[PDB]
């Protein structure tokens, strides 16, 4: 019961961990195809 | 900027089955299907639906074919409106894809009207109470969850538990004899079922070429892409919604598998720019199977009889997309891998399934007495089930050897043979009619046949069959004495 | 229909329920979380709410209603006030949209996102609020302002609970003055029509509706009116509050809500956490929970009592909504799925629940009962765990917790005076020579018919089961007072003396095929009749 306990406490980490990188991982590419067109403004009137 | 019939635009990127579409006039409305009339030297005809817009004049779209040979700045033409499939009693007998076109080589179909696939769901005002019992001729559905007319039905389980198989049983036992029409919506499932599907139904004058068919076919399959398996379970509800209101008729609905349509909208969510949501389903997972089941129900013109086929990932019913499904049911068929390699087929577990007209008010009062007596000693032979493992039948007492018998006779009784799985089991179906079911049950659970052999109960119909092989299994034995004796 | 100030900007983007608005010429502004319309026809405009102010000028928008109607490039124009929802006692009775709008069936304004009471403004919650099922109002009290939290697995009785909370208070309302009467609000959350349609058919069946009304978000609706339903909820039960009155919000469920909030926060581009859900989860669900509080006595003395309802997976009480949910709430009612499936009903696991305010929340005669009735019941679960395989002493604490379990055991929600009555009657030794199958027959013996009055044998003046407004006197008189505790004894004795006498003799001497059956249906009838 002890070892198992262990076990399922250490899946449980690694799971959530897992998950939560995969989604940063998907959010961070999302992120990074985005690109800044050029900026519509007055920039002489500064 | 109403009528945007004829509007033309231009294609400004394409990232596998999601493309963009820039119009100068003002991207059409969501939901519109266009049509890509450029010459690329394509095969097949390429149609976008908008899902999105990114500005004023940009807009996201799912193609429902495939994308090859699609170049940049290809003139796109809108049609005036969502997709349209056709509707009535010429649709009868036909098989129609995501598209609505005929796809069955039988000629051409005479429509006189097309709805769009996308519809609003009826409202709260808009909800008939029906509260009739569903005989489906099955000894386990019909006692533990038994099925309600009008309502909506889910065969949950796991890849090759026997979700398919039910679904045959039950258009065998129901179509065929059904009164109103029905419609079957293959979603991302094998063409070679649908062909076996098609064949059956052709043997079983469901589809009467020369005559009068009473059952329409759509099916959006595995080969195809996502954009069409998101979208043939709209065409095939918008078809049996137009059978419920126009024609008033009572039409049932099947649907496999409900499942691709979640995974199909996850499949393009990645490429629409949207952050996957736990375990990797899109954020609008909920929403969008709402949408789409609100639709499926019977209103106060007519009924709908949805029995559904839920698939779940790695037999992970906690997995999010099965999970969803239970609230927008009334009646939950939970299927175990672990029952069906123990030779019980139908694979059902009892005591996961749940029914909304289980209840004394809707059904017999014997009916709901006798189905609460065998959940509650499938429970308790379950529990036993450990004493058992740890000490041994020897060690229970009395008051428990009756029990774990009975229990195991009920366990063994609830196996039944379908007509349409002859060949997996190599025998003749039964058709165990309700009552006699429970009288069945009832005379099992108070000891009446506590002197029959175990396996007597094992994969026949009602009482009767059970006494026959019974008597077959005493004169089995008493030749194999027979041959021992004079040995 | 709210009153529009002035255009604010264009819709630019659209994402499913989630839209986005661009500045309009001289870059107007629009207040962070208040409500826009946007004008879809030259007559109809779709409900927004504001959830982001980009730096760039940009607004993140949630889509509320007409999203079919909504395209870019429309005209978008700012009230520039938070949402308000129609209160008031004429809103009882009726379905309700989050919006405030009724919806069809077959007074004053309240903001929808206010501050709960502070500290001083708070009493210790001591009056109790009746679920009428003994489990619960034993082991379990739940006492007006509370929050408790009704945990349990698909298909356990969650909803029943609360609807049969909601239904108990019927009968109580109508006797004493409207002062103390309980006002219901059930909150449907990604619900199915069909199942609200049910619902407010059983609230009419009792009468229920009178002193109740539902608030659905039903599926198919925008994510954006789901995650709005329990915070409007609770603005039509705060007005109950603020004026002396009590009040009862039931949330069906907030595991739903929780999933469309993540719906909202990842359409529009916000730092997800924990199986994605955002980081404003956790106070989403405390803001909600803690505006149900019980007021002192210088501000009226109202309160509003909490029923949060959440769904867990497989009995997984790990997950972050359900821990969240937990950790917020006063103590929680865990339903288990074997106890369901094996005949306990309602399945309240009483190892698993708990009750953070305690004995505070129990009336005087039900106090006294419950302090003796958990020890007993403790005594028996212990007893119980050592003789898994192996046969049982029947020892007294045994003999009594038996019975105690079989009480348990009811459909529908019992009157205050019947439950105790019949607790009473357990705790004394009166059902010990009872069998445990006849207990359900004895109690409905005891409740809806008298056997001293049918033998003639009856000597108390006053005190009788069919006195339905003794109940009262109970309640203000403990059993165990002179005034009463003389004569419940003598119909008590005397009630099990002609039950063993006339009924369970001839129960013990069936031997037939279809008497055996009569009184196995006889029992089930009885089991579900008390
Ligand atoms: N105390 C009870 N006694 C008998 N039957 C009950 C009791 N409570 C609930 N039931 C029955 O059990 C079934 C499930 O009840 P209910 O609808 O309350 O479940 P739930 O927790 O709301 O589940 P779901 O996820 O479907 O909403 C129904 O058939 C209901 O009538
Ligand atoms: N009633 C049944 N009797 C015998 N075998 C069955 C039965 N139902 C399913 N099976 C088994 O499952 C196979 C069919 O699986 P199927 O119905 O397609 O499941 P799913 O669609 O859930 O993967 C059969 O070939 C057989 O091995
Ligand atoms: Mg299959
Ligand atoms: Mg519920």
């Amino acid at each position: 019961q002890q070892r198992t306990s262990s076990l399922y406490n250490k899946t449980r980490q690694f799971g959530i961990t897992a998950a939560l990188i995969e989604i940063l991982s998907a959010m961070s590419s999302l992120e990074g195809n985005a690109m800044k067109g050029v900026r519509r403004n007055k920039f002489w009137e500064g | 900027v109403a009528d945007h019939k004829g509007r033309v635009g231009h294609v400004s990127q394409v990232i596998g089955a999601v493309v963009d579409v820039h119009f100068a006039d003002g991207v059409p409305p969501v939901l519109t299907a266009l049509d890509v009339v450029d010459k690329l030297g394509r095969d097949e005809p390429l149609t976008l639906e908008i899902v999105q817009h990114l500005d004023a004049h940009t807009g996201r779209c799912i193609a429902m074919q495939t994308t090859d040979l699609l170049k940049l700045k290809a003139k796109v033409v809108s049609t005036g409106g969502n997709i349209s499939v056709p509707v009535g009693r010429e649709t009868l007998g036909r098989i129609f894809n995501v598209l609505g076109d005929a796809i069955d080589q039988r000629g051409p179909v005479g429509e006189k009207l097309r709805m769009p696939i996308h519809a609003v769901a009826p409202k709260l005002a808009d909800q008939a109470a029906e509260d009739a019992v569903l005989t489906t001729g099955i000894k386990v559905i019909d006692l533990i969850l038994p099925y309600c007319k009008g309502g909506k039905i889910g065969l949950f389980g796991g890849a090759g538990v026997g979700k398919t198989v039910i679904i045959m049983e039950l258009i065998n036992n129901v179509a065929k004899g059904h009164g109103g029409f029905s419609v079957f919506a293959g979603v991302g499932e094998r063409t070679r079922e649908g062909t076996d599907l098609y064949l059956e139904m052709m043997q079983s004058k469901v589809i009467d070429l020369k005559g009068e068919s009473k059952c329409v076919l759509v099916y959006g399959q595995m080969n195809e892409p996502p954009g069409a398996r998101a979208r043939v379970a709209q065409s095939a509800l918008t078809m049996a919604e137009y059978f419920r209101d126009v024609e008033g008729q009572d039409v049932l609905l099947f649907i496999d598998n409900i499942f691709r349509f979640t995974q199909a909208n996850s499949e393009v969510s990645a490429l629409l720019g949207r952050i996957p949501a736990a375990v990797g389903y899109q954020p609008t997972l909920a929403e969008d199977l709402g949408q789409l089941q609100e639709r499926i129900t019977s209103t106060t013109k007519g009924s709908i009889t949805s029995v559904q086929a839920v698939y779940v990932p790695a037999d992970d019913i906690t997995d999010p997309a099965p999970a969803t499904t239970f609230s927008h049911l009334d009646a939950t068929t939970v299927l175990d891998r672990a029952v069906a390699e123990s030779g019980i087929y139908p694979a059902v577990n009892p005591l996961e399934c749940a029914s909304r007209i289980m209840d004394p008010d809707v059904i017999s009062v014997d009916h709901y007495n006798v189905a609460q007596d065998v959940v509650q000693m499938l429970t308790k032979y379950r529990e036993l089930q450990d004493i058992i493992a740890v000490l041994g039948i020897d060690e229970l007492s009395e008051e428990d050897k009756l029990i774990v018998d009975r229990a195991r006779k009920l366990v063994k009784f609830l196996s039944q043979p379908f007509q349409v799985a002859e060949v997996f089991t190599g025998m003749t179906g039964h058709y165990v009619q309700l009552d006699d079911t429970i009288d069945s049950f009832s005379g099992l659970l108070m000891g009446t046949y506590d002197q029959v052999p175990e396996m007597a109960f094992y994969m026949v119909g009602g009482i009767n069959s059970v006494l026959e092989k019974a008597k077959k299994m005493a004169e089995e034995a008493a030749e194999l004495e027979k041959m021992r004796r004079a040995r | 229909f709210f009153k529009t100030t002035e255009m604010i900007g264009y819709v630019h983007s659209i994402d499913g329920t989630i839209a986005t608005l661009i500045p309009a010429p001289g870059n107007p502004g629009v207040a962070y979380n208040t409500i826009i319309q946007i004008q879809v026809s030259p007559t109809t405009f779709a409900a927004g709410l504001v959830f982001n102010l980009e730096k760039d000028g940009r607004i993140g928008i949630i889509l509320m209603d007409n999203i079919t109607e909504v395209q870019s490039g429309q005209k978008v124009m700012a009230t520039g006030q938070l949402l308000h929802i129609p209160v008031g006692a004429g809103v009882l009775g009726k379905v309700v949209n989050p919006l405030g709008h009724e919806v069809p069936v077959g007074s004053t304004l309240g903001k929808v996102d206010t501050g709960a009471p502070n500290i001083v403004s708070r009493s210790p919650v001591n009056y109790n609020l009746l679920t009428g099922f003994k489990a619960v109002d034993t082991m379990i009290p739940i006492g007006r302002g509370q929050r408790e939290l009704i945990v349990g697995d698909r298909q356990t009785g969650k909803t029943s609970i609360a609807v049969s909370t909601i239904i108990n208070q019927v009968r109580i309302n109508q006797q004493i003055l409207s002062k103390n009467a309980v006002i219901s609000i059930y909150v449907s959350i990604g619900q199915r029509c069909s199942n609200v349609a049910r619902i407010h058919r059983l609230l009419q069946s009792y009468g229920a509706l009178r002193y109740t009304t539902v608030m659905a978000a039903t599926a198919a609706e925008p994510a954006g009116l789901q995650y709005l339903a329990p915070y409007a909820g609770v603005t039509m039960g705060e007005y109950f509050m603020n004026r002396g009155r009590h009040c009862l919000c039931v949330y069906d469920d907030l595991s739903k809500q929780a999933v469309a909030y993540r719906q909202i926060s990842l359409l529009l581009r916000r730092p997800p956490g924990r199986e994605a859900y955002p980081g404003d989860v956790f106070y989403l669900h405390s803001r909600l929970l803690e505006r149900a509080a019980m007021l002192s006595p210088g501000k009226g003395g109202g309160s509003v009592t909490a029923l949060p309802i959440v769904e867990t997976l497989s009995n997984d009480v790990t997950a972050y909504i359900v821990t969240n949910v937990i950790s917020i709430t006063d103590g929680q009612i865990y339903l288990d799925t074997k106890l369901f499936t094996g005949g306990q009903r309602p399945a309240v696991n009483i190892g698993l629940s708990v009750s953070r305010v305690g004995s505070s929340a129990q009336n005087a005669a039900m106090k006294g009962v419950a302090g003796k009735l958990k020890g007993i019941l403790a005594e028996y679960r212990k007893l119980a765990a050592d003789s898994v395989g192996g046969q049982q002493v029947q020892t007294i604490p045994m003999i009594r917790g038996a019975r105690f379990v079989a009480l348990f055991n009811q459909k529908q929600p019992s009157y205050f005076m019947n439950a105790i009555v019949s607790l009473y009657a357990c705790l004394n030794g009166y059902l010990d020579d009872v069998k445990v199958q006849y207990v359900k027959f004895y109690e409905y013996l005891l409740v809806h018919r008298d056997l001293g009055i049918m033998y003639g044998t009856a000597k108390n003046k006053f005190f009788y089961m069919y006195v339905q407004e003794l109940n009262y006197l109970i309640r203000f008189f403990t059993l165990n007072s002179p005034i009463l505790h003389g004569e419940l004894e003598e119909m008590l004795k005397q009630h099990t003396h002609l039950f063993l006498q006339h009924y369970q003799s001839k129960m013990n001497a069936i031997k037939s095929e279809k008497d055996v059956k009569a009184l196995k249906n006889l029992l089930y009838s009885c089991k579900r009749a008390v």
